[PDB]
RNA sequence: ACAUACAGGGGGUAUUAAUUUGAAAAAGAAAA
RNA sequence: GGCGUAAAGCGCGCGUAGGCGGUUUUUUAAGUCUGAUGUGAAAGCCCACGGCUCAACCGUGGAGGGUCAUUGGAAACUGGAA
């Protein structure tokens, strides 16, 4: 669970062009923005605390997709706290449905390291080595933070989903469920696995992504 | 729309192969598009269109891109439960149910969908337009928008022996 | 135009097909090398020789024959090479010695599959089937890239085209790339179909 | 009357049309016989099933169409009912009792006069026997070596036909249900052909 | 309040021309 | 089946005839539904049975056919009256 009184600056909107499928979740209108109702926020948090726990006991991973500034460091620091994978910087266009040709680029972060022990340092000329170093820095940069993605992940977690439109577009087209902190203009109303909360600060991302980082933790310990 | 699906041994069927051009400086790069349905004859038909530089790679790509688009097709002893008119792209298809022993009376693309959907007993008429990707999309837009008996009588609260079959 | 890679890579990384010296006369060596290559061209109709290499040291020639079917230049146990060597001794009036080696990975060199694809197109097969099965049976041995261009009257066509099924790296401009090339003609009933096999193997 | 080969019009359609020996040359007739002959259309599949049902029983197609129109009057499934009307013909029963070795010998057997139904001399191969009739063998001409040759071979007389061989007089008992008619013809492409 | 693009009419910009009759780059797979 | 651009919205009003018309209550019965009787000839289509050696054909019997007429009911809707 969580608490309404834990939410200090964990409520509000960026109101200017809200979506009116988020008319049910507002509390009132205070100071320009639509502040968001916290009786149903904590209830959808504990419903997601059941849902991330109960489905993941047979080889179950989460994908922590947070690409937004002041939402990437929460996933970056809390995914390997949880022990899972994530994508903090540059979600790819095509990483879930396009896995048959990004299996080449989930392996070529390991390929380079299958050349460092058995001959890389200037046995080739100088215009291959620093270029392959730039390929390593870009494939630890633009890939995300995933390394052991063996299959398609059976769960997924998007953080700021109004900007990550192709993150929901590959999870909807592989019938894997989404968990999103739905801000204003998020089109999920049809799926009851969202979090009606606020992503505008480090703490407002952080305290509602940390519970879904530790939510699966309680899915490991007790039934495996 | 969802994941790749390989339940039964499916049966491919080529609806059309067209040679489509792209004019460049020089001659023209022309490809082969190949609208191919699949379906395993107990329900579960599904179409797909793929294009390539050569013809059997185009129908192989259309089979491997057709198996993600499998609709359910609820049916009753080889017959659709009711009459419909499936619409896409001004290319509509009338699909009337039938008795056993009357054949798939359907045209060119809609027979190639319906006779390997499991449905052997139907009366179609292709209204509108005779383009094969629109008639195939309109007969699968027919077949996915289709009511079973138990699904309607669990949708509303009046179940078995409430309405009339 | 596209130059051939065997022109570009003799004396770079791949050696010549003749190793001798001649300065004074010089036309009595190369033309006898041409007639001995034309005499190995008669047993190319069954034997499938890629290339012979002339090693004229001082008097006798240790000619190095490279066939992908090595058991049908030699006969049963060594008779056919000896009657062939006596026919070469008649037809160049010099001394020769047949040096045979047995080359497997037969679908990795260009001249064996170039004569094989020209043999299949002599026998009125369709060109796309033998082209795709040649490049996939050359990749299931393991190759680094196979261009295969057949050209001309394609399958008994009225207008000549150029059917090239390139696959993988055929990098003609990186000069440390040992690219095999062969063009073999196919004498079909509807004309003369030239194949062109360009295999890069690192 | 067909009157032609019935071997050459049985390698084209594919099924045997005599029962076994169609065999050593199974492709296709004609100058383009073995030359890897191509796919069939929807009309080619429906026409090959229609001539697989026509050239078996041997009729011309006006009699096949007029047997198809009086098969749609009856209460059942339509392509099955057409095959229970076609093998209730006097040609197919006088073959199917084993009174002749083949169906064209049964058409020459019934048409020249050499069977009777119920003691009446029927000289037509387009009589359709009703269930319950007896088929006689015309007592003057039942000592022919055609009939006592082909009755001496047992030919698997089916369960809708009782044959009494020493009297040479069989009854047509049942209407035949759809398992014991010729099984090498899909009936669904006949009824799909006559909506085209 | 600050940026870079697109929306439409208010009213902008006329260097100084002339074009050629008729056929041949057609186009295709179901399997091994 | 259409009418923005494909053929197609009168250039736009004022309006006569005509077409349609908000809610409730009572009543009637022209539309409407339901029933009976008369009638829609015979031949024909269709179904079934018999006679031609089968069929075509022929015959018998039933079904079907009207915006029909007379008449007994029902009143929710359209119409008439309050």
């Amino acid at each position: 669970m969580k608490q309404l009184l834990e939410a200090g600056v964990h409520f509000g909107h960026q109101t200017r062009r809200w979506n009116p499928k988020m008319k049910k979740y507002i509390f009132t209108e205070r100071n320009g923005i639509y502040i968001i109702d916290l009786q149903k926020t904590v209830k959808k948090v504990d419903e997601a605390y059941n849902f991330l726990k109960q489905v993941s006991e047979d080889g179950g991973q989460v994908l922590f997709v947070g690409t937004k500034k002041q939402a990437q460091e929460s996933v970056k620091s809390e995914a390997e706290r949880a022990g899972q994978f994530y994508i903090n910087q540059r979600w790819l266009g095509g990483l879930l449905t396009n896995y048959k040709t990004i299996s080449k680029r989930i392996k070529r972060i390991s390929e380079i390291e299958k050349m460092e022990e058995d001959g890389l340092f200037e046995v080739l000329p100088k215009k291959e080595v620093v270029e392959l170093k730039k390929e390593y820095d870009r494939l630890i940069k633009f890939l995300g933070g995933i390394r052991d993605m063996k299959s398609m992940p059976q769960a997924l977690f998007v953080v700021d989903p109004r900007k990550e439109r192709n993150a929901i577009a590959e999870a909807r087209k592989l019938n894997i469920p989404i968990v999103g902190i739905v801000d204003t203009n998020c089109d999920p109303d049809e799926i009851d696995y969202v979090i009606p909360a606020n992503d505008d600060a480090i703490r407002a991302v952080k305290l509602l992504t940390a519970k879904m980082a530790d939510a699966i933790l309680e899915g490991q310990q007790g039934v495996s | 729309a969802r994941r790749e699906e390989e339940t039964k041994e499916f049966e491919e069927r080529v609806v059309t192969i067209n040679r489509v051009a792209k004019v460049v400086k020089g001659g023209r790069r022309f490809r082969f598009t190949a609208l191919v349905v699949v379906g395993d004859k107990n329900g579960r038909v599904g179409f797909g269109t793929g294009k390539a530089q050569e013809v059997p790679e185009a129908i192989k790509k259309a089979v491997e891109a057709a198996k993600k688009d499998l609709v359910v097709v609820p049916r009753v002893e080889g017959t659709t439960p009711h009459t419909i008119t499936g619409r896409y792209g001004s290319g509509s298809v009338f699909m009337k149910p039938a008795a056993p022993g009357t054949g798939v009376i359907a045209g060119g693309p809609v027979r190639a969908v319906l006779e390997l959907a499991g449905i052997t007993d139907i009366l179609s008429k292709s209204l509108g337009s005779n383009t094969p990707i629109n008639m195939v999309r309109a007969t699968i837009d027919g077949l996915q928008n289709l009511k079973n008996a138990e699904d309607v009588a669990k949708l509303r609260g009046k179940t078995v022996e409430e309405l009339y079959n | 135009q596209k130059i051939n890679p065997i022109g570009l890579r003799v004396g770079i990384i791949r050696d010549w097909e003749a190793k001798w010296y001649a300065e004074k006369d010089f036309a009595s060596l190369l033309h006898e090398d041409l007639k001995i290559r034309k005499f190995i061209d008669n047993e190319l109709k069954e034997a499938s020789v890629s290339h012979v290499e002339i090693e004229r040291a001082a008097n006798r020639i240790n000619i190095a024959i490279h066939t992908g079917k090595p058991g049908m230049v030699i006969g049963k146990g060594g008779s056919e090479i000896e009657k062939l060597r006596n026919k070469l001794n008649a037809l160049t009036d010099k001394k020769v010695h047949i040096n045979v080696i047995e080359i497997k990975k037969v679908d990795l060199d260009a001249r064996l599959v170039a004569e094989n694809i020209a043999r299949q197109l002599e026998n009125r097969a369709s060109f796309r089937r033998v082209q795709k099965q040649a490049i996939t049976r050359a990749m299931k041995l393991g190759a680094k890239g196979i261009k295969t261009q057949v050209s001309g009257r394609l399958g008994g066509a009225d207008i000549a085209r150029a059917e090239q099924y390139s696959e993988g790296t055929v990098p003609l401009h990186t000069l440390r790339a040992d690219i095999d090339y062969a063009h073999a003609e196919a004498d079909t009933t509807y004309g003369k179909l030239g194949v062109k096999v360009w295999i890069y193997r690192g | 009357r067909f009157r032609g080969s019935n071997w050459k019009k049985s390698r084209r359609l594919g099924i045997s049309l005599s029962g076994t020996g169609k065999e050593k040359r199974p492709y296709a007739p004609g100058q383009h016989g073995p030359n890897q002959r191509k796919k069939l259309s929807e009309y080619g599949l429906q026409l090959r099933e229609k001539q697989k049902l026509r050239y078996l029983y041997g009729m011309t197609e006006r009699q096949f169409r007029n047997t198809f129109d009086i098969a749609g009057k009856k209460f059942g499934v339509h392509g099955e009912n057409f095959m229970i009307l076609l093998a209730s013909r006097l040609d197919a029963v006088v073959y199917s009792l084993g009174l002749a070795r083949t169906r064209r010998q049964a058409r020459q057997l019934v048409n020249h006069g050499h069977i009777l139904v119920d003691g009446k001399r029927v000289d037509i191969p387009s009589y359709s026997v009703k269930p319950g009739q007896t088929i006689s063998v015309r007592e003057k001409s039942q000592k022919l070596n055609i009939i006592v040759e082909s009755v001496e071979i047992n030919n698997f007389v089916p369960e809708y036909l009782n044959f009494d061989a020493d009297s040479l007089t069989g009854t047509f008992v049942r209407l035949p249900e759809r398992s014991e008619l010729p099984a090498e013809i899909n009936e669904q492409l006949i009824v799909e052909y006559y909506s085209r």
